[PDB]
RNA sequence: UGCUUGACGAUCAUAGAGCGUUGGAACCACCUGAUCCCUUCCCGAACUCAGAAGUGAAACGACGCAUCGCCGAUGGUAGUGUGGGGUCUCCCCAUGUGAGAGUAGGUCAUCGUCAAGCUC
RNA sequence: AACGGAUAAAAGGUACUCCGGGGAUAACAGGCUGAUACCGCCCAAGAGUUCAUAUCGACGGCGGUGUUUGGCACCUCGAUGUCGGCUCAUCACAUCCUGGGGCUGAAGCCGGUCCCAAGGGUAUGGCUGUUCGCCAUUUAAAGUGGUACGCGAGCUGGGU
RNA sequence: CUAAAGAGUAACGGAGGAGUACGAAGGUGCGCUCAGACCGGUCGGAAAUCGGUCGCAGAGUAUAAAGGCAAAAGCGCGCU
RNA sequence: UCGAAAGCUAUUUAGGUAGCGCCUCAUGUAUCACUCUGGGGGGUAGAGCACUGUUUCGGCUAGGGGGUCACUUACCAAACCGAUGCAAACUCCGAAUACCCAGAAGUGCCGAGCAUGGGAGACACACGGCGGGUGCUAACGUCCGUCGUGAAAAGGGAAACAACCCAGACCGCCAGCUAAGGUCCCAAAGUUGUGGUUAAGUGGUAAACGAUGUGGGAAGGCUUAGACAGCUAGGAGGUUGGCUUAGAAGCAGCCACCCUUUAAAGAAAGCGUAAUAGCUCACUAGUCGAGUCGGCCUGCGCGGAAGAUGUAACG
């Protein structure tokens, strides 16, 4: 499950998601890749089930890449407490989706085969996804 | 093969450039470098696109057509809408046959299926780098570079001085001292 | 353990922007440290006030080897 | 008439760094010595004094070179004031504005006062 | 230091209570919301002798209802009676029986699951104030909810 | 920090500190420049003191953070 | 005739009060606002990685750990190099606006500004937009900033509907023109004109996801050397592939899956046997005679779609 492991603060601001995604759409590494073409949050165990899925299907032989990291904070308050007397402590972590933003990326495999690794790994996602092949420029 | 065309452009700033994308297909770009100053151009998309399915699109000179006013250039940057993944605008380098350019050649993995790693030893290609960026003079551009591996095994690692030069390019990473990585065979993922 | 504790704002920043008519005496920067520095005609206070020693109108500039901003009172 | 050297400035990297070549007539530096002035929490290293045997090695100055650094458009993009609209967590249209990054490229500064020497 | 410091000098109880007020502010019910709850779906590793989808289904994802625990404090404090029982109900369908069907890991008998269907029907006792639950014995079945957790200007008063 | 590039700006919002210290840790004149790394060197080792190169403020600034700091505002010495 | 406030600061204060803010009156006095031009500072939006943190790959390499027990590395990893992301309490950068100042035209309803004084009220705010914290980017929630409205504002529209849209009612008129919103009937005004789309009463409530619904566009593959579909016929050996197995012999389990025969048949998909198996997918021959196949971008629709008094999600 990914996390920072540490951090300089423990809660942070609710914040938006208001880009486009200019960096981080590009797919570098691998020559396939799953880009979002929505926006949202991707929390750690989405990620991560994504990561399994999408595993599973390429067994033996591939290099697969997280483009995605989980970093934000996300707090909740627990059942039957009222509003106030303080924040409320961290539940989970996020990673902000802009579209265009390449989540995960796949190489030493098919593009057929690609195709096939990035619908299961879709299908755990909250998000609306493409799959995009490695450009030059 | 590479032949474009384009129309003068005058209506520039971020409304213009809107509705040239939403009203009639169109894309911004520009033409500079060489002798002269810029020229604000248009193009048509689906053209343009057309012409980018070709992998030699980017190492090779193109033939812009301004208006009856034939011009060799090389594409030298896009920009793609993030999302959608169109071409939002393109960047033409005048090609002047004195002066050197720099472009990104695209590489050819070759001999990747009779690999000593591959067979041999059972290993994956793992391609790490392409897309070399050479400074050559205009006729000196190669469409591709070959990485002809063949003689790897499940340890080597393929870097930049293990490639070759076709005719008078320089490599510039090579130049500065970075030896790239371009491919490495490793044992297969399990 | 927990938060709820602020100081007082301190006002502090430019008073007299450039081109402002400015008598001696004038306080023209209030600042921590010295994001401004006194040029000519301009004293610097124990809590590094920048203030008018002459008569004029205010004068930004950014200047010499270090890239200080400079306050100065010019005619 | 211009150049060279030195001191002080303007400016503060397009001016810097690195590498290489060069200057000793003068200037400057290294240099000689330390009783004298003065100095070292020890040391003439530095500071200081009296000099001119030696040398441009170091430093400094000048010249060259884009290796680094620094500068850097045009176009586009992002954002955004106002008015309006939508599918309204976010966007779009009209109009005004408009980056940062990156790309093409640029840079081995420019100027002033005074003193000495030389040149013409 | 309750740091613009009431005095030099000061803690509690009230179900024995009382006054002035407040729906400016809680408890009930209503409302908004839907985290939670319940119901449904998407993907499908896997279980199912083999076989993902007969029956299930991890890791994850998307909804619906208003339905539990909650959040808020909008109505009511010049008073909107509470839990349970009794009597009498009315509606929904996400159907417990009866009716019609598809698939089945459906031989038959009996089942499982899903679709359609709301016409009618849908226990009696022991214990407990109980709703519930456990137990006994039936039944074709002993449905799930809404109705001020239906119903005290209709009864009860065991609980509170 | 929230705080929306003048100021200000709330929440039982998110984080830390104070209720001191110093007759020198103040004034002035003079002088100096850190941290860290590498190499060489008796005990000596990752790390003590010494020398050299790099380093150019990544140190220091009584104390929390922020803003500053080469005329150093950092460090030493004499006289006050 | 004018015309608020529900704010700041303090308060044994919090539903009270006090100064300031906002209203009014009087007196005095000369400023003020809008815009243009010019001069300023900034660290926000955005961006970025130069710092501080936090990411992900790759290369090179300390150092750590193995085999020696002096040499080499199974295995982790500092730094550096390159690529690559994030940040309210990061910044090498950096707007628009807003704010401060100066000069200038016109317009101010005859004044805007300021000062002094008489009289207050008010210090429970609410919603909507935008920027935020908080909450679940839940609440007609809560807390700030900022603007608009209500408060304290009638009229018209939104069916009804403080806070939304248009517009600010001195009085009268059985005059006219417009705004928002509308024009088949209720109910004033086009059953107007032109060109398309939809068949779902979608319009007139909803998601992931599913689907030969239907319109447009740009491409691609095969194709009168016969494309796609349909129909007929064929669809072989060593060999029962080494091995394993009660029996694997084409498919259960590991590995191989090569070669010839031919217009073609991979050591055989699914119904599935105790192994041969029955059917049969790839492939070909004939017939057939003109299109055919599935991907993309996109407009409008479909399913997903269950609630309680009565149709009841166009009034
Ligand atoms: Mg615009
Ligand atoms: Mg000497
Ligand atoms: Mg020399
Ligand atoms: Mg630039
Ligand atoms: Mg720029
Ligand atoms: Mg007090
Ligand atoms: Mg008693
Ligand atoms: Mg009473
Ligand atoms: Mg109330
Ligand atoms: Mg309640
Ligand atoms: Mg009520
Ligand atoms: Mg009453
Ligand atoms: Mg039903
Ligand atoms: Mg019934
Ligand atoms: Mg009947
Ligand atoms: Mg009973
Ligand atoms: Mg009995
Ligand atoms: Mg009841
Ligand atoms: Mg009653
Ligand atoms: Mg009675
Ligand atoms: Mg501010
Ligand atoms: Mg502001
Ligand atoms: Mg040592
Ligand atoms: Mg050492
Ligand atoms: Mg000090
Ligand atoms: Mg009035
Ligand atoms: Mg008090
Ligand atoms: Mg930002
Ligand atoms: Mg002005
Ligand atoms: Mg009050
Ligand atoms: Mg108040
Ligand atoms: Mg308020
Ligand atoms: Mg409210
Ligand atoms: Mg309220
Ligand atoms: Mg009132
Ligand atoms: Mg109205
Ligand atoms: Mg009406
Ligand atoms: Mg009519
Ligand atoms: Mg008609
Ligand atoms: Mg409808
Ligand atoms: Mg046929
Ligand atoms: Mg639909």
């Amino acid at each position: 499950m990914l996390q920072p492991k540490r951090t300089k603060f423990r809660k942070q601001m609710t914040g938006h998601n208001r880009g486009l995604a200019h960096r981080g759409s590009k797919v570098s590494f691998g020559e396939y890749a799953l880009k979002a073409t929505s926006r949202g949050r991707l929390t750690a165990r989405q990620i991560e089930s994504a990561r399994r899925a999408l595993t599973r299907h390429v067994k033996r032989g591939g290099k697969i890449w997280i483009r995605v990291f989980p970093d934000k904070p996300v707090t909740k308050k627990p059942l039957e407490v009222r509003m106030g007397k303080g924040k409320g402590g961290v539940e989970y972590w996020v990673a902000q989706i802009q579209p265009g933003k390449v989540l995960y990326e796949i190489e030493g495999v098919s593009e057929e085969l690609a195709r096939e690794a990035f619908a299961l790994a879709a299908a755990k996602l909250p998000l609306a996804t493409s799959f995009v092949k490695r450009t030059v420029m | 093969d590479f032949i474009l065309n384009a129309q003068v452009r005058s209506d520039l700033g971020k409304g213009a450039s809107r509705r040239l994308r939403r009203n009639a297909g169109l894309v911004p770009a520009v033409v500079y470098g060489g002798d002269k100053e810029p020229q604000s151009v248009t193009l048509e998309l689906r053209e343009i696109a057309k012409l980018l399915e070709n992998e030699a699109a980017f190492s090779h000179v193109i033939a812009l057509n301004v208006g009856g006013a034939k011009e060799t250039v090389l594409i030298k940057a896009l920009q793609r809408h993030p999302a959608k993944g169109f071409v939002m605008h393109a960047d033409f380098l005048r090609v002047v046959a004195d002066h050197k350019l720099t472009a990104h050649v695209p590489l050819h993995f070759i001999n990747e299926e009779v690999a000593v790693g591959v067979k041999q030893a059972g290993g994956e290609i793992s391609h790490t780098i392409s897309e070399v960026e050479v400074s050559c003079l205009p006729k000196d551009l190669p469409e591709f570079i070959e990485v002809d591996m063949a003689k790897v095994e499940l340890g080597q690692i393929v870097h930049l001085s293990d490639l070759k030069a076709p005719k008078g390019v320089e490599l510039v990473q090579l130049a500065h001292g970075n030896d790239l990585a371009v491919a490495n065979i490793h044992a297969s993922r399990v | 353990t927990r938060n709820g504790r602020d100081s007082e704002s301190k006002r502090l920043g430019v008073k007299l922007f450039g081109g402002q008519a400015v008598k001696a005496g004038n306080i023209l920067v209030r600042q921590r440290g010295t994001k401004f520095h006194a040029g000519y005609g301009v004293g610097l206070g124990k809590d590094h006030t920048l203030f008018a020693k002459v008569d004029g109108v205010v004068k930004f500039e950014t200047k010499g080897a270090f890239g200080r901003k400079y306050v100065s009172i010019v005619a």
